[PDB]
């Protein structure tokens, strides 16, 4: 299960 | 041994040709087991190994929804990066991410990864301490300062020490019988006469798995450390891999040469001789 | 910032043998790339050095007739054509 990503 | 769960993400913008293309690909011990791709009929998370079909509809439904959120998020990163680097808004650009963990035999985290690249080059990465970041330039420093203020490292550390290794253990239980599958190589030597009065011996290794292979040519007990042509190990396109090493020898002297094949499938390494 | 693709075209087995032909392209960037010899295209991936790679396969059955693959890609001014062996 991949992590939810934040914005750069 | 050790095991890993790693996700390779790609977002590539297509100015004028529509929304950027987005994909997530999952690896267990470097073998693709899930894949998401925005450019399919109905973009869905898909199993990429038969043993992932043991998950029920909830799993695919959650990962598909999660992927659509990440997709929308990487469409913004592309616009953000173009602004940071103050680049022209006409070209295609890429973001890549490597994200996941490696665990030792006790099932505990050995390394975590949170690697961003912009346009093929290092952008920001999470250091090994799982607390601090390495920015590759000054654009990446805006991200660093923002992610320090958001507590992003702490959020990643929790994910990589908890969620990630727990899913890896889940995946290992279903796939272990398949991922430890080993296929030994099939070796033979070919012969190709050339001008003038020398010949190309080419040592082949076929149908082996995993791709980890080592091939040597030798004259009376010495590794002909060059030169001797080597081919990048390649997929045959069916789960097995290929590779050959060739050496040029004087005419008539072929039998003095031996080829050696080293692969975990073989009890004893192979020695072959024309 | 663009990387020239490495190419390997090659039989999955070694004149009448109903074989598949694979075109293995590595170490390229950006990921847009054009490959042809019907030809099925595997799904693209990339590797820890950030460089992309793919496999292009289509069935065939050979004999003096020639075979190759042409690879168009922005790293090269002109498409690269690589003949079988």
């Amino acid at each position: 299960s991949i992590i939810v990503f934040n914005l750069v | 041994g050790p095991h890993s769960l790693r996700y390779f993400v790609t977002a590539v913008s297509r100015p004028g040709l529509g929304e950027p293309r987005y994909m997530e690909v999952g690896y267990v011990d470097d073998t693709e087991f899930v894949r998401f791709d925005s450019d399919a009929e109905n973009p869905r998370y898909e199993p990429r190994a038969r043993w992932m079909e043991q998950e029920g509809p909830e799993y695919w439904e959650r990962e598909t929804q999660k992927a659509k959120g990440n997709e929308q998020s990487f469409r913004v990163d592309l616009r953000t990066l173009l602004g940071y680097y103050n680049q022209s808004k006409g070209g295609s650009h890429t973001i890549q991410v490597i994200s996941g963990c490696e665990v030792g035999s006790d099932g505990r985290l050995l390394r975590g990864y949170q690697q961003y690249a912009y346009d093929g080059c290092d952008y920001i990465a999470l250091n090994e301490d799982l607390k601090t970041w390495t920015a590759a330039d000054m654009a990446a420093l805006i991200t660093k300062h923002k992610w320090e203020q958001a507590g992003e490292a702490e959020r990643l550390r929790a994910y990589l020490e908890g969620t990630c290794v727990e899913w890896l253990r889940r995946y290992l239980k279903n796939g272990n019988a398949t991922l430890l599958r080993t296929d030994s190589p099939k070796a033979h030597v070919t012969h190709h006469s050339r001008p003038e009065d020398k010949v190309t011996l080419r040592c082949w290794a076929l149908g082996f798995y995993p791709a980890d292979i080592t091939l040597t040519w030798q004259l009376n007990g010495e590794e002909l450390i060059q030169d001797m042509e080597l081919v990048e190990t390649r997929p045959a396109g069916d789960g097995t891999f290929q590779k050959w090493a060739s050496v040029v020898v004087p005419l008539g002297k072929e039998q003095y040469y031996t080829c050696h094949v080293y692969h975990q499938g073989l009890p004893e390494p192979l020695t072959l001789r024309w | 910032i663009q990387k020239t693709p490495q190419i390997q075209v090659y039989s999955r087995h070694p004149n009448g043998k109903p074989n598949i032909l694979n075109c293995y392209v590595t170490q390229f960037h950006p990921p847009h790339i054009e490959i042809q010899m019907k030809v099925e295209m595997s799904d693209m991936s990339f590797s820890k050095d950030w460089s992309f790679y793919i496999l292009a396969h289509t069935e065939f059955t050979p004999t003096t007739d020639t075979y190759a693959c042409r690879v168009k890609h922005a790293s090269m001014a002109e498409p690269k054509t690589v003949y079988w062996d």
